[PDB]
């Protein structure tokens, strides 16, 4: 499993601002939103096999290949 | 470049549906 | 896991238990003829259309050939 | 009056039959073209998977 570091080296990510909408475009209602947020909050403070399963399943061969090529470029640059 | 385009190229009446959508969106 | 689910339609039977005084080959033949209705390519070949047959052949070829069976990626990265 | 009623009924019947047949033919065309479009979609998917592999 991976875990975040203590005293993090990078804080320059500047991620996109969260969009908002009515509850029926998310899980479906306020209670359902809260329930699912609580359910998935358990996956937030580590990276492990389940995350990799999801990543593979969503990226397919195309995304896996491109990501590996870009990681090779990153390591070459470093 | 894609994120820059998406940010700058944002979105841009006498339709009832539009009026109701604006009303409910403000209501949220 | 993806391959474990294509077996019935591709005729990959498991090894069967032959009890006292039974022949493994004839037993496997009986099992194969039990499941012969599940085998997709011959069924489409018999009842299908030339375009259907070409598409089925291509799809079966794609399905049965996966990296898990006789390929590796880490060594090339290294 | 009898002649008029018979003639009008005959004409309406023929029009109804013609419209029915026309609709059925169009439905058959669309079924066939749906089959062909599905085949094209399958082929395109096969090609994309081959490129990915």
């Amino acid at each position: 499993r991976f875990v975040r570091t203590v005293l993090p080296f990078s804080q320059e990510f500047q991620r996109d601002k969260q969009p908002n909408a009515q509850p029926q475009y998310l899980h479906g209602s306020k209670a359902l939103n809260l329930a699912y947020s609580s359910i998935y909050g358990s996956y937030r403070n580590f990276v492990g096999p389940p995350h990799f399963q999801v990543i593979c399943r969503l990226l397919g061969y195309q995304g896996i290949a491109v990501v590996m090529e870009e990681l090779l470029k990153v390591v070459k640059s470093l | 470049k894609g994120i820059q385009l998406r940010k700058v190229e944002e979105q841009r009446e006498n339709d009832v549906a539009t009026i109701l959508s604006r009303r409910i969106a403000v209501e949220y | 896991c993806d391959l474990l689910h294509a077996a019935p339609f591709q005729n990959i039977l498991p090894r069967v238990h032959v009890k006292e005084g039974e022949r493994l080959d004839a037993k496997m033949k009986r099992l194969e003829s039990k499941y012969a209705p599940l085998h997709l390519v011959p069924l489409i070949e018999r009842l299908g259309t030339p375009q259907q047959i070409a598409i089925a052949r291509e799809g079966d070829l794609l399905t049965k050939e996966r990296l898990c069976c006789g390929l590796s990626m880490f060594e090339v990265i290294l | 009056t009898t002649q008029s009623l018979a003639s009008v009924a005959y004409l309406i019947n023929t029009l109804a039959n013609n419209v029915l047949q026309m609709l059925d033919i169009q439905a058959s065309q669309l079924r066939r073209m749906e089959s062909s479009i599905n085949h094209i979609s399958q082929t395109v998917d096969i090609h994309k998977e081959k490129v990915a592999r």
